[PDB]
């Protein structure tokens, strides 16, 4: 998920809003 | 510890990024 | 509107807190 | 709502409690 | 300013992105 | 005064958040 | 990750101690 | 009330980082 | 670096838990 | 102290909550 | 108090300096 | 860079004023 995706490696601001909503 | 911390900025940053939508945010 | 903007960017810091395991929605 | 409720007075992490899941 | 535009209406990140570089 | 020095802060936040490799210069 | 987190810290510690005269700020 | 309590998150903020190794007391 | 950063979570986790209370931190 | 206990491992709230006062 | 202080005038490092220890 | 200077290791408040302006 976003800890796995996002806390290993910077997210983009793009790759960020995977998680809206 | 370092992955709590890590989440704290995520939800940060969740928050402005998504804007009117919201987000929704589990660990 | 301002003062709601950056109290929301606290909110979601406890929430974040409170929560654990539970996670949350956050709209505002 | 939360910002309704926690913006305008004090919340306690116990009242935020209830807006978890 | 930015504190000018920015602490009087909420501003996106696309606003903001104006003031980088 | 207050109200803007802690939008400030978070103004800081998100420029660093957006910016990226740009970076930002930041004044009060 | 870890700079990127660390970095965020920074440019609140700098927002705090410059003041008036503000700072700069890159990766 | 809320104007305060979010001041008082950047006040221990700032403290943390000004008191360095003589830490702080803080109490709202 | 990795403890100051977490002290500076923990202070702002602290402000909260603690409430009317109020706290003491030291590092 | 809390920087030994907290930042290794996770701290509850309750855990954290000895260090009020 | 700090509240009475620093949440109605900005206060610097200096003064915040002033409730370290 | 500061984040050369200050990440791997903690800038004093003097240290980090060498990055205001
Ligand atoms: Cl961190
Ligand atoms: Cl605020
Ligand atoms: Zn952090
Ligand atoms: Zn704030």
């Amino acid at each position: 998920g976003i800890v796995e995706q996002c806390c290993t490696s910077i997210c983009s601001l793009y790759q960020l809003e995977n998680y809206c909503n | 510890v370092n992955q709590h911390l890590c989440g704290s900025h995520l939800v940060e940053a969740l928050y402005l990024v998504c804007g009117e939508r919201g987000f929704f945010y589990t660990p």
